[PDB]
């Protein structure tokens, strides 16, 4: 599981600060923790435990089982099994990266009307007594980067690398 | 020292009973418990410190 | 109550700058001759006994922090502070291992101007970018 282990390292490189990616490599240390295992592991507390978890979960990055351990002292326990579920996390990535190229690869506004208008508009807009675009109700003026994200999309370049070594 | 005699004396004591002898702010008197006591929270005796030579402490204490 | 004789001398130590003899010590501190004042010494770190006779003195930081890191690796959090007493001055040592993001450091969420170091277990718009909305379908095409 080491290609899968640098996956999530790059992915915490690129998603969240170094605190998460510490938390997510404590729980590579140790097989199993239940739902008190990292607070006994880690310095930070369970209330602020409880804000990196909801961030976990608001994505697809690990896997939670719901267990109580039956036996009748008291109230039983609650025990949560944290298991990384490697398929949701690569669609996941796949889909961000992949939603990230398409919104690299993808102008009039009025000061005092806040409109906008488009290309459409501008033939529209268009008057012949003076040379302008001109708003609609308020006759207002009018008025109003891929090589950076290219770069940048060579950071996203050697995950998508790492991804393919990562299927074959 | 005084207050090390009590300890042995007393499993168990209060800032306010230190501060009744040692006539000084509970404060101070909190600060220097932390090293040689531990506080208790859950219990009957809950809020009171407890213990973990005493002759050899208040010379050391005098040396200090 | 054996845990204040400790700090006493050693603070005494710190006050005379030089190694105290246990004899010295035991008639300073005017105690009983006993192994337990030299055997706390032998137990504390901050004091150092010296095989010579009796003697008493008190007591490569990125390497130790790494050291440390790699002994760590079952303990998923330290103390900013013990690490810095372990290592004199290695709170700027845990810094430039943050900066490096190796051993990584995280600022303090309680005063800005301090630090925590951590043990390595070894923009938004680039992050929505690297996440943005997050099904099983696209998977399997995706897959």
């Amino acid at each position: 599981d080491d290609i899968v282990k640098n996956l999530l390292k790059f992915v915490v490189r690129g998603f969240y600060g170094g605190s998460f990616v510490l938390v997510l490599d404590a729980i590579l240390f140790h097989s199993v923790l239940a739902e008190d295992d990292l607070k006994q592991l880690l310095s930070i507390n369970k209330t602020e435990l409880g804000p990196l978890i909801a961030r976990l979960r608001s994505d697809r990055l690990i896997s939670i089982h719901k267990q109580r351990e039956y036996p009748p002292n008291s109230k039983s326990v609650e025990r949560v099994y944290y298991y990384v579920k490697y398929p949701h996390a690569i669609d996941a990535i796949k889909w961000k990266v992949h939603q990230v190229v398409q919104r690299l690869k993808d102008g009039y506004m009025c000061p005092i009307c806040l409109t906008k208008y488009t290309q459409l508009e501008a033939v529209q807009l268009l008057n012949f007594d003076r040379t302008e675009f001109l708003c609609s109700l308020c006759d207002e003026p009018l008025v109003e980067k891929q090589d950076k994200l290219n770069r940048l999309m060579d950071q996203i370049q050697p995950i998508i690398d790492s991804l393919k070594k990562i299927d074959d | 020292d005084y207050l090390f005699k009590l300890f042995d004396e007393y499993d168990y004591w209060s800032l306010k009973g230190l501060k009744e002898r040692t006539r000084q702010p509970e404060a101070h008197l909190k600060e220097c418990l932390d090293k040689v006591a531990t506080l208790v929270k859950k219990g009957p005796y809950a809020f009171k410190y407890t213990l973990r030579k005493e002759e050899e402490r208040k010379a050391t204490l005098g040396e200090l | 109550h054996d845990s204040s004789k400790l700090l006493w001398a050693t603070e005494y130590i710190q006050k005379k700058g030089k190694p105290v003899l246990v004899n010295e010590l035991l008639d300073y501190l005017s105690m009983k001759k006993d192994d337990k004042v030299i055997e706390l010494l032998k137990k504390l770190d901050r004091i150092e006994f010296d095989p010579k006779k009796g003697t008493f003195k008190y007591l490569h930081s990125p390497s130790e922090l790494l050291k440390l890191l790699r002994s760590q690796v079952t303990f998923k959090g330290i103390s900013c502070k013990d690490l810095k007493d372990g290592w004199p001055q290695c709170d700027e040592t845990i810094n430039q291992l943050e900066e490096d993001s190796k051993i990584l450091v995280l600022r303090t969420k309680k005063d800005k101007t301090p630090r925590y170091v951590w043990y390595n277990s070894g923009d938004e718009e680039f992050v929505k970018m690297w996440e943005n909305v997050q099904a099983e379908l696209p998977r399997k095409l995706q897959d």
